């Protein structure tokens, strides 16, 4: 009939599960909090932030943050799990870039964060790999015709941000400043970092 | 495995649930929601249970409509769990005993998977290739949108990891291989029907073989 199973209230399980390791001593002391607050503090899109606003404004960081992402991303201390190997992906006036993991959610997470709900929504994995010129339009980003999308499905273990172009009217902007306007949906690639009127 | 969670190229969803820059809110949205990635971490890292491989194919391995109706976190609640059990770790009772309910989890693997593919060429970049047209009903790290399908290599690894379909079943022959960014036209993915450019498939050297 195509019925849900029956299933006790989610957090009821999920405890039963901590519960249950913890109680045979399989857990360390404070091992879940300590990555609870590595997940909320630590991973972050203002890490990608910064690597795009010194790539930006260093040409020479900005090739090796293209040709070795890892290196680059290293210089800052921001490797880590679920983001060993990293490529960059550049924009250009005539490409747009994109990522998702149309299998699951993979993400570079340590720079981007853990990736958001709607990028692991079966209407994200399904859709953007297809149409993602409509999908970024109804997101709320237009990209023109003249300009080919270009999809990165994280299959594997390279684990991707995009470099987003400059927008105009930041000339002379701070790292500070540039850094501001380089959104966790921009490193994504659905966003255009945006200036204020 | 051809499962539901496939998902890429599927037609009839609707809009994705945000518009740029909106507010997502917490990382977490409740109290638990952190659980399943940290055990899966103590499986991987402090207990050697499993593998990430393995996480991946116990939530492939959902029954389908499991899948469908069942949030992210939770997901992997239950596969967790799962392997769990599956490694002699736990017991399915134990856990429906203190979770004052049923619990129920993945199904059982159909396959043993296979190992790290004999045969393999080193490919370079700007080299032709062809995705292998094999069918794997265990742990495969290719979506089925590009299974015989030609692209061109854009980028070769400079590192090697062990082959998703031997490690996603905890076997001993996964060995080792790079893996390829693979960039496909969006006309050989879907024909007409697609409105985009080129699509990045990131594939394992044991997917692939010379076109032509
Ligand atoms: C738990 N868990 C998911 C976390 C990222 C790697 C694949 C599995
Ligand atoms: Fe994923
Ligand atoms: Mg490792
Ligand atoms: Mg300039
Ligand atoms: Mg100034
Ligand atoms: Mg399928």
């Amino acid at each position: 009939e195509n019925a849900a199973p029956a299933q006790a209230p989610v957090s009821d399980r999920a405890w039963a599960l901590f519960r249950a390791l913890d109680g045979k001593g399989l857990v360390p002391d404070g091992y879940v909090e300590g990555w609870k607050k590595t997940f909320e503090e630590d991973f972050s899109p203002r890490r990608g932030a910064e690597l795009v606003a010194r790539a930006w404004t260093d040409p020479e960081f900005r090739q090796l943050l293209l040709t070795d992402g890892t290196a680059a991303v290293a210089q800052y201390g921001y490797l880590g799990p679920q983001g060993e190997y990293i490529v960059a992906v550049e924009d250009t006036p005539t490409l747009k870039n994109v990522i998702v993991c149309s299998l699951c959610s993979c993400t570079a997470w340590p720079i981007l964060g853990l990736p958001p709900t709607w990028y692991k929504s079966f209407e994200y994995r399904a859709r953007v790999v297809r149409e993602p010129r409509k999908v970024l339009s109804e997101m709320g980003t237009e990209i023109a015709s003249d300009i080919e999308i270009r999809v990165y499905d994280t299959t594997a273990e390279t684990r991707y941000m995009v470099l987003p172009q400059r927008p105009a009217g930041t000339e002379g902007w701070s790292q500070e400043q540039l850094q501001e306007i380089v959104t966790k949906d921009c490193l994504i690639g659905v966003a255009i970092p945006q200036v204020p009127t | 495995m051809d499962g539901v969670h496939d998902l890429a190229g599927v037609q009839g969803f609707g809009k994705v649930p945000h518009t740029v820059n909106a507010d997502i809110g917490p990382t977490f949205h409740a109290e638990w929601e952190h659980l399943p990635y940290s055990l899966m971490f103590a499986g991987v890292a402090e207990l050697g249970a499993f593998s990430v491989d393995e996480v991946r194919y116990v939530v492939e391995r959902m029954e389908p409509r499991h899948y469908m109706m069942t949030p992210y976190y939770e997901r992997y609640v239950i596969g967790v769990a799962t392997l769990m059990v599956e490694k002699g770790i736990l017991t399915q009772d134990e856990l429906e005993s203190l979770a004052g309910g049923p619990f129920p989890l993945s199904r059982p693997s159909e396959s043993e998977g296979r190992p790290a593919p004999v045969e393999t060429t080193t490919f370079e970049v700007g080299q032709r290739v062809r995705v292998r047209d094999e069918y794997v009903p265990g742990h495969i790290r290719m979506p089925a949108y590009c299974r015989g399908r030609v692209g061109t290599i854009s980028h070769r690894t400079t590192e090697k990891w062990p082959f998703p379909d031997a490690i996603g079943h905890g076997r001993n022959d996964a060995g080792e291989e790079p893996t390829y960014h693979v960039k496909f036209a969006a006309e050989e993915l879907f024909g007409s029907d697609t409105d985009g450019g080129s699509v990045v498939v990131d594939l394992f050297e044991g997917y692939l073989e010379p076109a032509a």
